[PDB]
Order: structure tokens, then sequence, then C-alpha cells
């Protein structure tokens, strides 16, 4: 008789294409801070308000 | 929102090689009648085959 041989018919890994996939990549966006400055008197005054006759 | 566009070629040029060694053996029998106006025989063989 004649032998098979074998040689297969798969060929490489999903593996491969699984890695493709697999790839995670860079996320989220800066926020919060920002710069922040400010400036001006709007909190509290200053002026000469007593009481006379 | 986004949308992300991708296009993609992949070249995969791929080798093989084998060798394969097979050892064959094999143990045939047999057995016969024959039978004709005046003549009657029977046979009895066997086999031995390595590969």
């Amino acid at each position: 008789v004649k032998k098979e041989a074998a040689e297969k018919l798969l060929e490489k890994v999903p593996s491969d294409v699984l890695e493709m996939y697999k790839a995670i990549g860079g996320k989220i966006y800066i926020v919060d801070g920002d710069i922040t400055k400010h400036i001006s008197l709007e909190a509290l005054s200053e002026d000469k308000k007593k009481i006379k006759d | 929102q986004s949308t992300q566009n991708t296009d993609s070629q992949t070249r995969t040029i791929s080798k093989n090689t084998s060798t394969s060694r097979t050892h064959t053996s094999e143990v045939h029998g047999n057995a016969e009648v024959h039978a004709s106006f005046f003549d009657i025989g029977g046979s009895v063989s066997a086999g031995f085959s390595n590969s």
C-alpha cells in the first residue's frame, strides 16, 4: 500500500488575526485644569459709607 | 462621535519543507479448494511482507 504522508490542510493560526484586533491603542482626552487665570473685584467692595446728621 | 476608515494590504510569503519515514509490515493468508470432473485439490498459503 501507499502511505498518506499527511502534509496537513490548516495553514498558520488565527492568533495573528486575533492579535490584529487585540490592538488596544490610546484612549481619553485632556480635561479639568486647562489654564486658569481670573482677576476682578466682584467679590468684595471698598467705599466710604458712614452716617451723619 | 468619530468615524474611522482603514485599509490594509498584507503580503505573506511562506516556506515549508517536510520528510516522512514509513515502516510497513504485513501478514497474508490464503486457502483454496479446486474441483474438476475428476480432479480435486486444496491449497493453504501465508505471506510475510515488510516495507
